């Protein structure tokens, strides 16, 4: 009927990530697309504000390193694990998903650490 | 022996495209691509600006590549719906009694918006302003 | 005066007889206070006398009516005619087992209540001591959540529960949640297994459909949410005991 | 059949049938308990209620002023040593209940809360809100769930009992859902159906308070007693006739016929208090049966403001404000909304008075137990002695907690010291349920049973209601009596085996007729006025001590017909004068 020592999941886990992953994309994530993908790249912005030189110098600044750590981050952690159950509602069978899209999630975040320490 | 004959109906992959409100759900689910998808865009960011002036700006010119923009209005677009769905949602994990009634979550919406625009403009005045 | 009709259709199915459910049409008589409900027992009284459909109340309260109308789940005692003059589409309630008609098998719903214990655990407090102390804004934090009758539009309304039957589901998480927090109970360790499993809260992808349809206004995806957060706590927790 | 094994087997699983399989498993721990339910516990009529449930907490009341209310209430039909255990048992069971989880409203303090009920002068009434049954119901049968003595037979409906050498053996039940016939035995039976509320064609009631219960008492010579005092409500919508509870006119709503009037002050509850002060007593605070008398009177008068669903009062709930509305009433409000279409905040409500409450049932001695030996009843479909005439407000609700757990130890006791019974003759009466219900299903005869139904229903309404006349009561005996007749010649047409309820609707309607058979005899000899049976006949308009102070017992012989003896009512404390 129903299991009565049933195994504690592990998806508080995934959950607690994705949950501050969320709020990080809700809040700051539509003003950085709109100055990254948006601004930036029409050179809508003052003189020399999104300049190769200057963002380096808030890249390699202290707070831009963890900024940009997170801005990437955080954000994989709420995308992917809404992807992982995407498959299940869509009824794609995917093997090891867990696997598949946490590893990737991983992957990435270690990169992107890397990335943060510098290449 | 039964005379029972369980007739078990059967739960499609195109069960959400029915209701309205299950396609909705989806969407909302949906901002999650765009959103690794900028994740990813960063990272090329992150590195090209490593390698130097030369691939920071094969970098720009890509984001300056006009699919590219329409990808990330879209991008964007998503972000906002993203960001007034949480919104809505985030709250009823939340259970909190003022003056002897359970709060609705419209004040936390509220606020949440209201951090949301401080922030977006904080972050354009020191991203711009220099 | 002249009773506007209308055109009901009711999908049927025996399974003595049947291969599988199939509709029927039914003509009735309505005004602007006829219910489905009303128009159901309409049909078993003059027009299909094998109509089988649960019911009792009448007045959206005992739960029983719970039924598909035009893919929403109801109750057929609180859904009008009046408000389908388009077409009517009548189905048993989605997400269980067609038994007959309009009866499906509700016992996963009925053993899913049963396996959060919703009971008050562990106080030892006797009646001749008279009664625990409850200020109206220690009740204001499970009040809503006590108002479930029971029905299971939420499972039907719930795509996770269709997709995985062993989700304990919208309902009985509320219901565990309720108990959880009431003042007068310290029995929450008891039902937290139940939850923390991945047939427990963590099936919900927060579609929210459930409290769309709450013809009570539990609101269940707010339970269920703050059970999650319950839930999470208890990890952690459970994570920090090296004992 | 399938044979099943039980200590106690209980009938009924609504607030009074829960309590005594809790009060069975707490009695022996050891004890397998048969808890049969033709539908989900939860469905059971208990859950609509919304008044409350009476119990004296507060400082100032006395046992005495609720063993008072409660006799004269029941115009002195009540038996006082009943009366007198009920009272006292019940600050206990509604303690246990808020124990248990039930969420009665509550005082700032935390103490919990009271509000007044049925004319009392001290406010007695716990209240879960406006859910009291809700949360009752919801909180009983939650509670069972901790028991594992107590194993459920839902939607399982009961048949009949067995009883041999003046003795109750068990059970024969259907399984609705696999249509299949099951043989419960027990040495203890309790019946905890609820009332008779379906034979009336207007009323109150869940589709499922067809009085099966009562019935199954009757075939076995067990009379139903006081079945003339058949409870009406003042305020129940057109044509549903459901509820709205009184608590609309404790939260001060109005009264009043096409012309606005407020037209009670005329029939004795003047004078008129203002729309902010509502006084007790007094005008729709007045007495229940004075009340519906107006509306009567109303009607005669040409003052009944006329509907489709019928002729009605309005229910003025105006002047509460949206505020108020929510607070105190927020059901009442959807309800309105719903049925009849009617915000309460811009608009009047139209109310009709409706059949309510099953004062009459089996009758019982002070244990709960019948002249069966270990067959017992409790609740509505029960006569413990509680209610004589005229049920309280908010006194129903209590006597399930209190008289349901009397039943659960008792019907424990009985059951330990039964010893065994005659096989054979357990079996043969079995077997002769069966063979019965073979019979029925046999049945031919192409009457429609819907229509029967309807008829009985009419037949109710029209010569068993608010007054009472000899011409229309003989109208009723004598319909009842056609009814019986074509009720052998219906044909069940579904011959399903799987939750096929064309059949057991087709029994429900048979337990009615037998029913309403008692009720209407009960009536017709009962030549005087007392509580709800109110006659206008030269003669009978008054109450009568000297020739009616004792209750109507109806008996249905095998021949089909009811005939009545009488009892006589207990006095301790209380006579009248
Ligand atoms: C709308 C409304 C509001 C009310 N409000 C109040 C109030 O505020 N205060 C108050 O004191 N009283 C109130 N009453 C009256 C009171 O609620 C009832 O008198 C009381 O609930 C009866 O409960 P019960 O235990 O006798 O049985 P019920 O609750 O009637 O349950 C009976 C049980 O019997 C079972 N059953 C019946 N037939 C069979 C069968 N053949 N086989 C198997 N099982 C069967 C059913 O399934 C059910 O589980 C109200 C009544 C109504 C209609
Ligand atoms: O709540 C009501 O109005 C009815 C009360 C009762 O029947 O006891
Ligand atoms: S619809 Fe299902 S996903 Fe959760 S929010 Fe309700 S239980
Ligand atoms: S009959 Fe009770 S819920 Fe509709």
């Amino acid at each position: 009927m129903i299991n009565p020592n049933p195994k504690r999941s592990d998806e508080p886990v995934f959950w607690g990530l994705f949950g501050a992953g969320g709020m990080w994309s809700a809040i700051i994530a539509p003003v950085m697309i709109l100055l990254v993908g948006i601004l930036l790249p029409l050179g809508l912005f003052p003189g020399d504000a999104l300049s190769y030189e200057r963002v380096l110098a808030f890249a390699q600044s202290f707070i831009g390193r963890v900024f940009l750590f997170l801005m990437i981050v955080l954000p994989l952690w709420c995308g992917l694990h809404r992807m992982h159950h995407a498959m299940h509602d869509l009824k794609i069978h995917v093997p090891a998903g867990k696997w598949v899209f946490y590893g990737l999630a991983a992957i990435l975040t270690v990169v992107t650490l890397i990335g943060v320490v510098t290449i | 022996t039964t005379k029972r004959k369980p007739y078990v109906r059967p739960m499609t992959s195109t069960w959400w495209k029915k209701l309205p409100f299950y396609r909705f759900y989806m969407l909302r689910e949906g901002t999650a691509v765009p959103a690794v998808w900028f994740s990813i865009e960063l990272i090329f960011g992150l590195f090209a600006l490593k390698n130097g002036p030369e691939a920071w700006a094969g970098f720009v010119d890509f984001l300056q590549n006009p699919v590219i923009v329409i990808i990330n209005l879209i991008t964007l677009a998503a972000a906002l719906l993203h960001t007034k769905t949480w919104f809505e949602l985030a709250p009823k994990a939340a259970n909190i009694i003022v003056k002897d009634e359970k709060m609705g979550p419209e004040p936390i919406i509220k606020s949440l918006w209201a951090v949301t625009v401080v922030a977006t403009i904080v972050i354009l005045f020191v991203a711009l302003y220099w | 005066a002249e009773m506007k009709n209308l055109k009901i259709e009711v999908v049927r199915y025996n399974p003595e007889v049947d291969t599988a459910p199939h509709s029927a049409f039914y003509e009735v008589p309505y005004d602007a206070t006829t219910s489905l409900l009303d128009a159901l027992g309409y049909i078993k009284d003059n027009l299909a006398p094998d109509l089988s459909y649960r019911w009792s109340c009448r007045m959206a309260i005992c739960g029983s009516c719970g039924m598909m109308v035009n893919n929403v789940p109801k109750l057929a005692c609180k859904t009008f005619l009046r408000d389908y003059t388009d077409g009517m589409k009548v189905e048993a309630l989605a997400n269980f087992p067609i038994e007959r008609d309009l009866v499906v098998d509700m016992t996963h719903f009925i053993e899913s209540l049963e396996a959060i214990k919703p009971y008050i655990i562990g106080n030892s407090r006797t009646a001749d001591q008279g009664t625990n102390i409850q200020t109206p804004a220690q009740m204001a934090k499970y009040h809503q959540f006590s108002g479930c009758i029971n029905c299971g539009l939420c499972y039907a309304a719930c795509p996770q529960f269709g997709l995985n039957p062993e989700f304990i589901g919208p309902a009985a998480i509320t219901l565990a949640h309720r108990y959880n927090e009431d003042s007068r109970d310290h029995g929450k360790k008891e039902r937290m297994a139940q939850l923390n499993s991945q047939n427990g809260v963590w099936s919900c992808t927060f579609v929210g459909y459930c409290s769309e349809v709450c013809p009570k206004h539990v609101d269940p995806a707010a339970a269920i949410q703050q059970g999650k957060v319950e839930s999470s706590k208890d990890f952690l927790i459970a994570t920090l005991k090296p004992r | 059949m399938q044979t099943f094994q039980a200590d106690l087997a209980i009938v009924g699983a609504g607030g009074a049938g829960l309590r005594a399989a809790i009060a069975a498993a707490q009695a022996n721990p050891n004890a397998k308990i048969a808890l049969i339910s033709k539908v989900y516990p939860m469905r059971s009529h208990t859950v609509a209620a919304e008044g409350g449930s009476a119990a004296v907490a507060q400082d100032h009341d006395s046992f005495e002023y609720h063993f008072h209310d409660t006799v004269a209430g029941g115009d002195w039909l009540c038996e006082q040593d009943v009366v007198d255990y009920f009272v006292h048992h019940c600050p206990t069971e509604m303690t246990q209940l808020e124990l248990w989880g039930c969420p009665w409203s509550r005082r700032p303090d935390g103490s919990v809360n009271v509000r007044r009920f049925g004319g009392m002068k001290i406010e007695r009434t716990w209240f879960a809100a406006d859910k009291t049954g809700f949360h009752m119901l919801h909180t009983l049968f939650q509670t069972s769930l901790q028991f594992p003595q107590i194993q459920r037979f839902d939607e399982h409906f009961v048949l009949d009992i067995l009883v041999d050498d003046g003795h109750v053996r068990g059970l024969v039940a259907m399984n609705m859902m696999e249509g299949t016939l099951v043989q419960i035995r027990a040495n203890a039976v309790v019946m905890a159906t609820g009332g008779a509320g379906r034979v009336y064609r207007y009323n109150t009631n869940g589709g499922i308070v067809t009085g099966d219960g009562m019935g199954m008492a009757l075939s076995h010579g067990v009379p139903l007693r006081d079945m003339e005092f058949v409870q009406y409500h003042p305020t129940g919508l057109p044509g549903s006739g459901i509820l709205m509870t009184e608590g609309c006119r404790g939260e001060g709503g109005i009264l009043v016929n096409k012309n606005g009037y407020r037209y009670l002050q005329d029939y004795g509850m003047g004078p008129e208090t203002p729309l902010g002060e509502p006084k007790n007593k007094y005008m729709e605070l007045g007495p229940r049966d004075k009340v519906s008398q107006a509306f009567w009177h109303e009607w005669r008068k040409g003052n009944t403001i006329s509907t489709p669903r019928g002729d009605v009062v309005y229910l003025d709930l105006r002047h509460l404000g949206e505020k108020k509305l929510h607070e105190r009433l927020p059901f009442i409000c959807e309800l309105a909304k719903a049925y009849v279409g009617v915000d309460p905040v811009k608009e009047p409500i139209p109310v009709r008075p409706t059949a309510h409450y099953t004062m009459g049932g089996i009758e019982t001695d002070q244990n709960c137990e019948t002249r069966i030996k270990g067959l017992f009843a409790v609740g509505e479909c029960s006569s413990v002695g509680l209610h004589g005439a005229n049920r309280l407000g908010s006194n129903s609700l209590a006597e399930l907690v209190v008289f349901g757990r009397l039943a659960g130890e008792q019907a424990t006791e009985r059951a330990a010291t039964a010893g065994n019974g005659n096989e054979a003759a357990i079996e043969a009466q079995a077997a002769g349920v069966e063979q019965r219900l073979k019979d029925l299903v046999n049945q031919d005869g192409g009457e429609n049973w819907a229509k029967i139904r309807d008829e009985m229903g009419l037949a109710m309404e029209e010569g068993c209601g608010i007054y009472r006349t000899p011409e229309l009561m003989q109208k009723t005996i004598d319909k009842l009596a056609e009814l019986q007749e074509r009720f052998k010649r219906v044909r069940i047409t579904d011959t399903s085996s799987v939750f096929n309820t064309d059949l057991l609707y087709t029994i429900e309607l048979g337990h009615g007729l037998n029913v309403a058979e008692c009720m209407a005899h009960s009536a017709m000899a009962r030549k005087e006025s007392r509580g709800a049976h109110q006659r206008l006949d030269e003669g009978c308009t008054e109450r009568d001590d000297v020739n009616f102070l004792k209750h109507t017992l109806a008996f249905r012989d095998a021949d089909g017909t009811t005939r009545l003896e009488y009892s006589d009512v207990k006095i301790t404390t209380l006579p009248p004068a």
